[PDB]
């Protein structure tokens, strides 16, 4: 795999694939 | 924190997989 | 609003716009 | 959960506030 | 509902969600 | 319009609420 | 080009990507 | 209309041009 | 069709909504 | 990780995310 | 190929790497 | 190449098409 630059919903996104059945929590800053 | 660390600079497939459930 | 089927990525897309800042847990399991 | 309230069922967007933290 | 900040296609996903079944009319400036 | 508002600036999902047919 | 099947949110993508800036009307009650 | 066009059918590019304004 | 500004997976979303059954090859720069 | 399943537009995002700057095939006719 | 490893069927992040350049 | 030329500046779906299979 290689490193990722991610903003916005395409975090969430590659969260999902990462966690798929597991799901994730989505915890930003302010 | 990940959020922005990914948006900011970059981010592993490997610290996500901290956030999975 | 609406009522639609929110499967999958697009579920995540949808809490990332609904939650956005306050962030969401995805919990498939449940 | 999540997924049947709105995937397998259908959801408002209020209800995917549920969800939120 | 918190407040977005919505480029390119991200847009049209949100007005997807938002209004669903009715759809919408995406109209930018030129 | 909310287009650029939405990209420039913010937005409210009840004002793309507005764009719903 | 091709034709595929393109439903719901993909739908709105790529009438995005055509469209653009000339932008359109996503009608599902038609 | 659309709907029936692209996802229930199938639709070329050029077709989803039709629903351009 | 008008012409596009196509960032990250945007491309890749763009192309595979180009090329469908053919798919493509998706070659960055370094 | 996780195994999900990942169609089309999704699978492409997929490899977009895993691949990157390596960059990919997507050859669905194999 | 990938359609079947991966969506007919399902598959893996490493999997997915096999399709990498 | 096609990847940067999309992002930095602008991109035809005509060009897109050459990095079919
Ligand atoms: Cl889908
Ligand atoms: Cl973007
Ligand atoms: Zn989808
Ligand atoms: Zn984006």
């Amino acid at each position: 795999f290689v490193n990722q630059h991610l903003c916005g919903s395409h975090l969430v996104e590659a969260l999902y694939l990462v966690c798929g059945e597991r799901g994730f929590f989505y915890t930003p800053k302010t | 924190g990940i959020v922005e660390q990914c948006c900011t600079s970059i981010c592993s497939l490997y610290q996500l997989e901290n956030y999975c459930n």
